[PDB]
RNA sequence: AACCGGAGAGGGAACCCACUC
């Protein structure tokens, strides 16, 4: 019930600390046309603070190159927060290092 | 301090150029849910007593009836024949109907001209329609904007907003003493182009222009040309547009600053002295700085010499018969608009490599310590310095020659010279050269360590190198020149959001 | 009332041919929500014709 | 009265009561969709 | 070229992507490695005997156009536009309307928008392959004529072809779903699906209970319209009260199917989906794929639209001056290459970076089909018939139709509901 | 202050299109011609649809919609029917409307296209335009077990009501091939191509101007859909446009003589 | 027993993994469909990263 | 979904072209041949075989929900 | 919902008048007239047709607004000729006009049949 | 041979997404 209830809500940790727990994780998948769907699905978030007046996070930075679509962020109150994934970017999974 | 209200709407609005300044039109679904309490009195007693027999089905109906002791009977749910009977002191609650009084907002109102009056007309679809000049003060777009509309409840609030708020009477700010509404879009641009000395019009295409204006006495001018064949002029008809006797005096954008000094002063080779004299336009092209928002224009004049109403007039008159005629000249945009003269292209791969060279000279001196610093600046400074000088005087240069070899027919030059849309760095960017890019005013930093992409030797600091873009939007962008741009846009984009929390508070 | 929810057709006018459902009727015309379009429309009660 | 409906698996129409715990007689499941109305349905060709 | 020739020929030799990773071909690099390595964007037009501007370099990109993401892959020609109109359009492409799956039938779920006539862009991108976007698409390949035709379009609005709406032109269907578990929460509180009964229900609405089954429930097939009732609910009163679910105020469609199940709890459990046809009307929003958003203005029949010398008369018309402004030249590219393939036969190119296609060979290409070399044609007014003294720019261009339709954003409001703490109206 | 007399000479006629040039005529009639041809020509297609089944996979007014678009032959029996609102009659009758049938089931394992000609008509005159190695337009595609069943009825109507009763597929309209009025202006004429109509030689790019010409010699081109012939909806247009100008001179007479 | 793990589609655990684009369209499941996300009280819901 | 009945711009009937247009291009015709091989000469009506997808072929995958 | 239906622009309500007659005050021999559920099809063929006429001083026609339908037709002209039989003269003038083209057509039709 | 209407329930908190600037 605790795993349904993280993934349901979307608040990220123990229900009793609810307000402590950071939210915005497991949205709803978005499926009004196959790009929403697919783009829905490779997406970054950085878990900073919006309405702030730091604009050097929400930059385009030179490494994104390649890596991060330049083009694709939402234009509200989190540009340059939630930034999409590039079209061959490959996220490594880890191994040990024995 | 804020609270929700009743009666008020809420839409998508869409243009309409055949509505006058003072109107907006209405869906008949908002207007048969929106009502206005008649106090009922000998005069309309019949009117009404139709009104609330008609009921709440048809839309020129009744909703409520308000009866002196405050009793509220309903007339959708089945009302009695017997109660539907009423006497001079009742209230009817009837629909909203053409002609009534409504206050207009675009939600961001920052100023007095955002809460502003307009007479409803009704109109079969969905949307609000308002006339393409009121979209000025009120900032709207048409591209998915949405606006609401609060009808005033009672006749004391009504006559005050008639008497204060509506739109004709707010044509000047008091912000800055200029006009506020001014011909804006494909009017304008219209208006430069019919007002032009070789604009020549038959005798049926004069009378079908007569035919959209309201303030016309039906007395048809003589013909600037009597006798190869009739012809009217462009000048002839709008002269016909201005009312009153007003005189003023503009030049246009593209007036020479040498010919008021040599001859031909007061007869200008180009066209390019307005004069109105007497209520009639005499010579001159109008653009912009003859009938925009800018003090002194064809407009301001108007509303201090004439009533606001004949300057409503004024606005509504030029709208109309001028779009009737762009029906017959046309006006696009095209690719064949972007493209130069070959010679102008080799003219401008000269230029680039030109400065691309210097910044090359320069970059040598520096590194070979026979920069000398400017005083009062650091050799980091100078040097920054000089370069963005010489790429800024390649830009200045190629943006003049692409400038110089746009013709006449040329629909980018249409709409600058009218100032319409765009303006002269518009038109270089897209022919000649895009430009540098720029991030907090420096150009484009160092990201990965001592260069700015993979693709760079370290501690490259040529114009490529740093973010200067050496194509034409025409021509396409370089992938490195374009993810650099992608870094430029992205500072703006980001300044939209944070400046307004703060203009706001 | 006994008309209102009785599936009726349009008879005459241009609406002929139109079958409808009566939301509100009253002894002289009533509102018949259309079939075929979303709109629902006021009908006098001489065109229309229970069917069912 | 007999109200058919068609089951989500199999796809046989069947019979089913008021109440009566919703099950395919033929098969392991329980997701009932009903059957299209008897009353007359009229379309413009707009 | 062995490489490449095994690769050709993969499905009889699964010789994949992992035995070309195995060869020591390529490698696969991060942010840290990527600080100390040297690129090379192609490898001809790089790794040359030229000005020597490096000799070391270390890899090479397989190709540029991969630094986009999905929804930035579908713009074509990215790169002859100014990049914040890129920008609003990989958020616009998230929102226009197409076929979002193939089982949308069998999907009982909440606002599903799906488009009549998809058609597959004429100007393509080589990415747009492995997005699968020619398989589900989401717009029209429309004729879009940049003319001011009746200053119905000025301010960021479109012209439409009324005769072309009345052909299925970005005619849609929208799909809403009900849910209602019926609960048995209490000791004597019973919910269950009834036809509610006058003289036993205690408070109802006006609207009629006819439309439901004797199970509650409507039967597929019947015409339902704002304040009817969907799902005939009541809960035993310790005589009873309905918790009966209305359509949603001028939601206004038809019933498109109803399932009956169990949930998880043993319950009865009912979903209900109901259609209703959009036709596009004026103050629907409509969008390119350069970020040229804008609603529809009027729509004009075809006798009224201005026409070319053989009758082609544009679907859309948009303003000019919404260009010079903006620069989105990739839409006036996309415009002259879409007329040259729809002419041609073949699918147009516009993969971003793409040396070998520009302005000049397109025009040149256009010129063998009798059209004016730069696109521009002589159209003649639709109400007088005299041909315009201005030539027209006009030519197939893809459109989308985004879901932000103006029905579901008009209401208006005299005394309704009040809220329950402070007095006042209700949001919303 | 009287009527011009214009000619006519057709140079193609076939059962798809009329190519024929007008001559001696103003601008105005031949717009209002070229007008008439798309918006006020009356033609029959089906309108009311009732489905009595439907287990395919498009919805039904998807279906309805697609029926409304089909053309249908109507070259005689048009003139002789009435308008569904003039009709005097309560419900359908031969007089104002066409009666249609649709009775299609899959069965096989082979996917069934149901197309025009399942369409069975009431009357043996007025059927879809398959009438006499060309396939036929398709409705929708049937697999294993779906069905469906409907009758639709036809009425009468012009293209400003709907685009489905536009008897035309392409208009082409032209006049002054090589610009002599010069009504547009060409920037470079020498980039524009000759029309099919124009006569001048390959060194000549445009007519010299002549300030007193009018606009004369109109091409037109009528490309039918094929419910009518090319060559009977001209005549049709004609005589609706005298008859729409002889209501007006009676509304007019009777108001003039009535004031 | 100890609980029970919600799981992710086309994953290695999921029912559909390794099936044929035959089967999928027999079990009313699009071959188009990327999976990559849960199913939650018959909610799809995505981890973003 | 399926072929349109009628081309959006002309209105000529393109409904019945579709079949005729996938048996020509089995048969090594390309599209710019198989197109006017038909008789679509207009662009307009060109575009509408040449960028039509057919997703009706998709949908008949699925089992029907009666038999 | 706000759509209207299709056949408004065509057909007459009960108690509409198809033309309507409206004297100008602002100069002699002047007259404004109104035709209902008309475009632009009807008010051109006439304005050029009263064109041609050399006793009509003016003549124009527009449409007061794309949505609604209705046609305004100003008539014009000299002291000794009325503007009501002006407009009568130019509709039954094109009458004629466009039966002779119809005749010719039809003649034109039959010989290229095998002639 | 003899009357035979009729309503009143949905609130708040939190989160996310999106739109116009
Ligand atoms: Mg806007
Ligand atoms: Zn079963
Ligand atoms: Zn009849
Ligand atoms: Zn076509």
């Amino acid at each position: 019930d605790g795993l349904k209830y993280s993934l349901a809500t979307g608040n990220w940790g123990d229900q009793k600390k609810a307000h402590q727990a950071r939210a915005g994780v497991s949205q709803v998948l978005n499926r009004l046309t196959f790009a929403s769907t697919l783009s829905h699905l490779r997406r970054l978030n950085s878990p900073i603070g919006r309405d702030g007046k730091l604009a050097k996070p929400r930059q385009l930075h030179n490494t994104l190159w390649g890596m991060v679509c330049p083009a694709e962020t939402p234009e509200g109150h989190a540009v340059g927060l939630v930034k999409n994934l590039a079209l061959m970017a490959y996220i490594s999974v880890g191994s040990q290092p024995s | 301090m804020g609270k929700r209200v009743d009666f008020s709407a809420r839409t998508v609005i869409t243009p309409d150029p055949n509505l006058s300044i003072d109107q907006v039109g209405v869906p008949r679904s908002i207007a048969a849910n929106m009502t206005f309490a008649e106090i009922v009195t000998p005069f309309n007693i019949d009117r009404l007593q139709e009104l609330v027999r008609r009921g709440n089905s048809q839309y020129p109906g009744a909703k409520y009836i308000i009866r002196d002791n405050g009793d509220r009977i309903d007339l959708r749910f089945h009302p009695k024949p017997s109660d539907l009977h009423l006497q001079t002191g009742y209230k009817v609650e009837r629909h909203m109907c053409d002609g009534d009084i409504v206050i207009f907002n675009r939600q961001p109102t920052l100023h007095k001209m955002s809460m502003m009056g307009h007479r409803v007309r009704i109109l079969p679809w969905s949307t609000f329609r308002l006339n393409l000049s009121v979209t000025t003060p009120y900032n709207a777009d048409f591209d998915g904007d949405e606006m609401n509309l609060h009808l005033p409840q009672s006749l004391e609030t009504r006559a005050e907003i008639q008497e204060l708020a509506m739109v004709p009477r707010m044509i000047v700010t008091p912000q800055s003493n200029r006009p506020v509404m001014g011909i804006v879009q494909d009017t304008l641009t219209a208006v430069r182009k019919f007002t032009k000395r070789d604009v020549f019009l038959e005798r049926g295409e004069v009378m079908n222009l007569l035919m959209f204006l309201s303030t016309w006495d039906g007395k048809v001018p003589q013909p600037a040309i009597l006798k190869p064949r009739p012809l009217w002029t462009g000048k002839q008809i709008f002269s016909l547009i201005i009312p009153g006797h007003i005189n003023c005096i503009r030049t246009h954008s593209t007036h020479p600053d040498d010919e008021d000094s040599g001859p031909y002063k007061h007869i200008s080779p180009g066209d390019t002295k307005v004069v109105v004299e007497n209520g009639e336009l005499i010579m001159g092209i109008l653009c912009k700085k003859s009938l925009g928002t800018s003090a002194g224009s064809l407009v301001h004049i108007s509303y201090l010499e004439m009533g606001h109403d004949i300057t409503r007039l004024f606005y509504s008159n030029i709208q109309t018969v001028i779009n009737n005629w762009l029906l017959i000249e046309g006006h696009t945009i095209g690719i064949g608009d972007s493209i130069a003269d070959s010679k102008t292209y080799q003219d401008i791969q000269n230029t680039i490599k030109k400065a691309k060279q210097d910044v090359i000279e320069v970059i040598e001196k520096a590194h070979n310590n026979e920069l000398e610093p400017t005083p009062g600046n650091t050799l980091r400074q100078t040097f920054e310095n000089q370069v963005n000088r010489i790429l800024n005087d390649a830009r200045d240069k190629t943006g003049s020659s692409a400038q110089k070899s746009l013709s006449e027919y040329n629909n980018f030059k249409s709409m600058v010279v009218s100032g319409a849309k765009g303006s002269k760095i518009n038109i270089s960017q897209v022919i000649a050269v895009v430009g540098q890019q720029n991030v907090e005013g420096k150009r484009i930093p160092f990201g990965f360590k001592h260069r700015t992409l993979p693709h760079f030797i370290k501690d490259d600091y040529g114009p490529e190198s740093r973010g200067f873009v050496e194509n034409s939007y025409l021509a396409g962008l370089t992938p490195t020149e374009f993810f650099f741009h992608a870094m430029g846009g992205r500072e703006g984009l980001i300044d939209t959001a944070v400046k307004t929390a703060e203009t706001g508070y | 009332n006994e008309l209102i929810g009785q599936t009726v057709r349009i008879s005459q006018g241009p609406y002929k041919g139109y079958i409808g459902v009566v939301k509100d009727a009253t002894e002289s015309t009533a509102r018949v929500e259309l079939h075929s379009t979303c709109q629902t429309i006021s009908v006098d009660r001489q065109r229309l014709t229970t069917v069912g | 009265q007999p109200m058919i409906y068609i089951c989500g698996e199999c796809h046989t129409e069947n019979e089913i009561k008021s109440r009566d715990p919703i099950r395919c007689r033929e098969c392991g499941y329980r997701i009932m969709y009903k059957k299209r109305t008897k009353r007359l349905v009229v379309f413009d060709a707009r | 070229k062995r490489h490449i020739d095994q690769l050709k020929e993969r499905e009889y030799n699964n010789y994949s992507w992992q035995d070309l990773v195995a060869s020591g071909v390529v490698e696969y690099i991060d942010t840290l490695e990527e600080e100390t390595v040297m690129l090379a964007m192609t490898p001809d037009d790089l790794q040359e005997k030229e000005v020597a501007y490096c000799s070391t370099y270390t890899h090479c990109e397989i190709h540029p156009s991969m630094i986009l993401g999905v929804c930035a892959s579908i713009i074509p020609f990215p790169d002859h536009n100014q990049s914040p109109r890129n920008t609003y359009q990989s958020a616009m492409g998230k929102q226009a309307m197409g076929v979002y799956i193939t089982n949308f039938h069998v999907r009982m779920d909440t606002l599903a928008h799906v488009l009549y006539y998809p058609q597959k862009p004429l100007v393509t991108t080589r990415s747009m392959e492995y997005l699968r976007f020619r398989e589900l698409p989401a717009g029209i390949n429309s004729i879009v004529a940049i003319a001011s035709y009746t200053g119905y379009n000025q301010e960021d609005s479109v012209i439409m072809n009324r005769s072309a709406v009345d052909r299925g032109f970005f005619r849609s269907v929208f799909y809403r779903s009900y849910k209602e578990q019926e609960s048995k929460k209490g000791f004597d509180q019973e919910e269950v699906f009834e036809k509610p009964t006058r003289e036993t229900c205690q408070g109802m609405r006006h609207a009629i209970y006819d439309k439901l089954d004797d199970d509650g429930l409507i039967a597929p097939g019947v015409r339902v319209s704002g304040d009817d009732v969907i799902i005939g609910k009541t809960v035993t009163l310790p005589t009873k009260r309905d918790c009966s679910t209305f359509l949603r105020t001028s939601e206004t469609g038809i019933v498109d199917q109803v399932m009956v199940t169990l949930n998880q709890e043993g319950y009865k459990f009912c979903k209900i989906r109901v259609r209703s046809v959009r036709i596009p009307q004026i103050g629907d929003k409509f969008a390119s794929r350069h970020g040229q958003k804008g609603t529809c203005g009027i729509q004009y029949r075809q006798e009224d639209m201005p026409f070319t010398c053989e009758g082609i008369t544009p679907d859309i018309i948009i303003n000019p001056h919404a260009i010079p402004s903006r620069m989105t030249i990739g839409h006036l590219i996309e415009c002259l290459q879409g007329k040259v393939s729809a002419n041609k036969g073949e699918i147009g190119d516009a993969t971003p970076f793409n040396d070998a296609v520009n302005v000049q060979k397109i025009s040149n290409l256009l010129s063998d089909y009798g059209y004016h070399l730069r696109g521009n044609e002589v159209l003649y007014n639709g109400f007088t018939g005299r041909k315009i003294t201005s030539q027209i720019f006009i030519g197939p261009t893809y459109y989308q139709r985004l879901k932000h339709m103006v029905d579901d954003k008009i209401h208006s409001r005299a005394r309704g509901p009040i809220q329950i703490l402070n007095r006042q109206p209700m949001e919303g | 202050p009287y009527a011009n007399q214009p000619t006519v000479r057709i140079t193609e006629l076939t059962d798809e299109n009329v190519k024929f040039i007008i001559e001696n005529t103003d601008l105005a009639v031949a717009n209002s011609i070229r007008r008439v041809f798309i918006a006020e020509v009356p033609i029959i297609a089906i309108d009311w649809v009732q489905i009595d089944a439907n287990s395919s996979v498009l919805h039904d007014e998807f279906i309805a919609h697609r029926l409304g678009l089909i053309p249908l032959i109507s070259d005689d029996i048009v003139d002789k029917l009435q308008y569904s609102r003039d009709c005097t009659c309560e419900e359908f009758c031969p007089e104002c409307s066409v009666e249609f049938t649709l009775d299609v089931r899959c069965n096989e394992d082979q996917t069934r296209h149901v197309t025009s000609r399942d369409l069975i008509s009431n009357s043996p005159r007025v059927i879809p335009v398959t009438s006499r190695e060309q396939d036929d337009i398709l409705i929708v595609k049937l697999r294993k077990g779906q069905e469906l069943r409907l009758r639709a009825y036809a009425k009468k109507g012009f293209g400003k009501e709907h685009a489905k009763w536009n008897p035309t597929a392409g208009v082409a309209f032209e006049y002054d091939p090589d610009n002599a009025l010069r009504h547009t202006v060409y920037p470079k004429p020498e980039e524009w191509p000759k029309s099919e109509y124009s006569e001048l030689d390959e060194d000549e790019s445009q007519a010299p101007y002549d300030p007193n010409g009018k606009p004369e010699r109109f091409y037109y081109n009528v490309e039918s859909c094929g419910s009518l012939r090319p060559e009977t909806i001209v005549l049709s247009a004609l005589s609706g446009l005298k008859k729409k100008l002889s209501d007006l001179q009676t509304q007019l007479s009777h108001e003039i003589q009535s004031d | 027993f100890i609980g029970k793990i919600p799981i992710m589609l086309r994953s290695t655990y999921c029912l559909l993994n390794g099936l044929t684009d035959r089967d999928l369209c027999e079990l009313n499941e699009c071959p188009l469909d990327p999976g990559g996300y849960f199913i939650i009280n018959g909610s799809e819901k995505v981890l973003i990263a | 979904m399926i072929i349109p009945v009628r081309c959006f711009t002309c209105g000529k009937i393109v409904g019945n072209k579709w079949e005729a247009y996938l048996g020509l291009l089995q048969a090594e015709y390309t599209e710019g041949d198989a197109l006017d091989a038909l008789g679509l000469k207009r662009y307009c009506c060109r575009r509408m075989l040449l960028a039509h997808v057919d997703l009706i072929e998709k949908l008949l995958n699925y089992a029907p929900l009666e038999k | 919902m706000n759509a209207p239906p299709a056949f408004e622009s065509f057909l007459l309500f009960e108690g509409e008048k198809k033309i309507t007659i409206n004297k100008d005050t602002k100069v002699p021999n002047a007259c404004l007239f109104t035709i209902n559920k008309e475009d632009h099809t009807l008010g051109n063929i006439i304005k050029s047709q009263l064109l041609k006429d050399p006793q009509v001083l003016f003549a124009g026609y527009k449409v007061p607004h794309p949505l609604e339908h209705k046609i305004i037709i100003r008539v014009q002209t000299t002291p000794d000729y009325s503007p009501q039989e002006a407009f009568t003269n130019a509709i039954t003038d094109l009458i004629s006009e466009l039966s002779l083209l119809e005749e010719r057509f039809r003649v034109a039709i039959k010989d290229k049949q095998e002639g």
